[PDB]
């Protein structure tokens, strides 16, 4: 195995990745959705302003 | 045209079109080759050996196991592997389908790139997919809900699944599968003391796991019968050559999965694991999974494991609400079953890769586009 | 005589007398114990072990760890380690000295009066106190207002405090420590997939996070950097054994303290709580706060934060008003060094508890009488 | 079955006791095979000559050092399990992360097949190869080896312990065999 295995995992498995995770695309979605300051804030300071 | 899937979910490996009932046939993955000098000069040397060819010629023929732990050990080998089941079963070029890829989830990313990369370069598929199994495993089980365990020849999982979504941080992996057990089992068999040990005569083991084994209902009480009786001793023969006889020998060894101590380490066990992991996912959800509760598979295959594992739950959880598991028959087979549903649906049109993409961008591509 | 403090933050836990600039050792709070049959006949079988001890021992061990969620989860095994550092490190009889405890604010009373009744009867000791981290952290830092954030081992903390009061409904507690994340960084580690599960080895990643984290000034930015770079990837040594060498999964983990989806919850992180909690709080105080903005401990130690902290509350803050966050160099000691301040000033000889309290009224008594 | 091919050859139980003085006497383990080999066509003082117990003169070449590569090889009776070396770090890397160091330290040998001058340094060659060069690496390999069993016998048999550890012949009245495999290792 200490050939076997090794010739292949220590070569390889030395470069494991690259992207910008989907995952973290959810993770940019839900902090979106879950910035409340942003959202509550922004449309009561829009809404607010208009006093008549 | 029509679209097929390969299951490499280790073990025999499992592959057919989309609507068929079951894989047209099935192979271990075993690789082989010639341990001796070849000394018939009118025999032809080929230099490896895959598949029940090999399963037969086994004997001067030595094993190598190209997927550890899940992870998929060399890959020309796989190539080999893979263009011999192509061919040699399917009659099939890589043009013809849609190809569908069957993963450990939370597994390093490398199986991912280089699986890809060969296959859309090596191979040259119309449309590629890799899947996690647990979502076969509910399509097939056809409960939109759930959490599975299915621990096959390789690495062994927990997921819950919540009906149209991941829970990824509620998830547990494990390498408890049943080939290491099995290799404790010959720890357990020089009791005996009929040993042997090689690849080959390891795999005489599957046989028995096969028939002789069944899971403890009670420890202590097993003993206590144990102690007693001979009923609990069975009599087998050789796959050919001597009849063996087997006693507290077989069941003792499930037991490994809820005390993975006899091959010692800790993880708390599959049922402690599970409790666990569902104590990480939330309150009310609860409910619905002590409802429903599936496993498939290479351990699963035991009789009574279901049982035992009520029993652990019925332990752990207040008793007060409801618990069932679900066992269905054909467990197994389950992923690959749920693979061709999955082919099924005209959706994977809208979310295969295509060739287009890998052109313009690398295997990099997956990792978003998949999960 | 003189007198002794105890800290029971947690990570490694830190005791010193009165007027010492720094306690004479500090110990992780690790329990463990054996794994295997003890088959040195000639060793001696001790059957528990904490400290760096086990530290050095650990291998065959096993680990308990008595604090989850800063919740000390299983008493007799507190007293074992707290028997052990007073006679071992301290030389210290309990008689000896006012004892001064350490406390999660807002946690069940429990750890109050289970705390309290075993140390007055157990240990037998003149005088004894519990304060919340928060004091402490502003006597250290000398600022009579102010705000805290110390994300220890344990649960982690949002107070203001205006000078000499509190604002108990201001107030935020999180299970955020560093502990949680470092398990979900093996869930990323799969990834490059060189990989181990256990207490051991998750305390290995420790080190890395001493040595090999940084802030993410900008994550999408990061990201091209990324792209572009291998600075970004460091390169690393097994504690023996192997070099191992890191790419973004470094930065990746501080995210989750600002983004708790990667192991997903949601709170909105620490600085919108932050300013969330502000916002509760009243309108012109505000100012100081914006110029008094204090941290400290476990997390704090990774450079950057305070920068992206500042960049963050520029973008919640009106940009009109001053900002900036105090960074000291001791933060990790703060606490003890704030209790041995706390324990310099007469006014406890007003306000300790005393035998006889304890005497004709339970553990109910700290209650009101401490915060 | 090397022996025939100089073919002076004996087959009986006493027969293959004999070999055992040659074993004694004879043999040497190669630091290097490849090189060895290449040693082998250039000279002849890798052949040494020796006398039956009684009887003729005998001379041995490469049949010697040939043989403890067996250890590291065996195919030359075939089999597979990667050897004593590659097993040996096999089973390391079944056992944990941190320990190994010690034990890379801390590596120790004795008895039978060890007696041949050499096995120590051609085993350290091999785990040179197989460990990350990084790490300190060495092995002992006392003189008493082969007495070495019955030595720590005699250490183990002198703490009082046993006192409290022996079988006592009140418990095989009161129970039987099975005694022994709770109560034992
Ligand atoms: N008749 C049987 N009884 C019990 N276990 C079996 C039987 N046949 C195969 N197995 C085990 O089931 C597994 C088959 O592989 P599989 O379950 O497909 O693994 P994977 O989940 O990786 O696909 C192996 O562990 C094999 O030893
Ligand atoms: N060199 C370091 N770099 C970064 N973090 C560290 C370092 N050393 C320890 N830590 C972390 O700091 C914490 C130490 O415990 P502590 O901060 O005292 O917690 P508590 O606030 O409960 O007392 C742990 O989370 C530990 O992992």
């Amino acid at each position: 195995x200490x050939x076997y295995x090794x010739x292949x995992x220590x070569x390889x498995x030395x470069x494991x990745x690259x992207x910008x995770x989907x995952x973290x695309x959810x993770x940019x979605x839900x902090x979106x959705x879950x910035x409340x300051x942003x959202y509550x804030x922004x449309x009561x300071x829009x809404x607010x302003x208009x006093x008549x | 045209t029509t679209a097929l899937v390969c299951d490499n979910g280790s073990g025999l490996v499992k592959a057919g079109f989309a609507g068929d009932d079951a894989p047209r046939a099935v192979f271990p993955s075993i690789v082989g080759r010639p341990r001796h000098q070849g000394v018939m000069v009118g025999m032809g040397q080929k230099d490896s050996y895959v598949g029940d060819e090999a399963q037969s010629k086994r004997g001067i023929l030595t094993l190598k196991y190209p997927i550890e732990h899940g992870i998929i050990t060399n890959w020309d080998d796989m190539e080999k592997i893979w263009h011999h089941t192509f061919y040699n079963e399917l009659r099939v070029a890589p043009e013809e389908h849609p190809t569908l890829l069957t993963e450990a989830p939370l597994n390093p990313k490398a199986n991912r790139e280089k699986m890809t990369q060969i296959m859309f370069e090596t191979f040259n598929v119309p449309a590629m997919y890799v899947a996690i199994q647990a979502v076969l495993s509910l399509y097939a089980s056809g409960r939109t809900t759930g959490i599975v365990l299915d621990s096959g020849d390789g690495v062994t999982h927990n997921v819950p699944i919540y009906e149209g979504y991941a829970l990824p941080h509620a998830i547990m992996r494990l390498d408890l599968a049943g080939r290491d057990l099995t290799d404790y089992l010959m720890k357990i068999l020089t009791e005996r003391g009929y040993s042997f040990v090689t690849t080959a005569e390891r795999e005489i083991v599957r046989d028995i796991k096969e028939k002789l084994c069944y899971v403890a209902l009670d420890f202590e009480n097993e003993m206590a019968t144990a102690a007693s009786s001979s009923s609990l001793e069975k009599s087998y023969e050789l796959p050919d050559g001597q009849v063996i006889t087997i006693g507290n020998e077989r069941f003792r060894c499930p037991e490994t999965l809820f005390q993975p101590s006899f091959i010692g380490m800790e993880s708390a066990g599959i049922h402690e694991t599970t409790y666990n992991s569902i104590m990480k996912c939330d309150i009310d959800i609860r409910k619905d999974l002590y409802a429903n509760n599936v496993m498939s598979g290479g351990t699963t295959m035991y009789p009574g494991i279901a049982d035992r594992m009520q029993k652990e739950i019925t332990a752990l959880a207040p008793s007060t609400m409801k618990i069932k598991i679900i066992a269905p028959p054909e467990r197994k087979y389950s992923v690959w079953i749920g693979g061709s549903i999955l082919a099924s649906l005209s959706t994977f049109q809208q979310m295969w890769i295509t060739k287009q993409e890998y052109d313009e961008a690398g295997p990099s591509i997956v990792h978003r586009k998949c999960f």
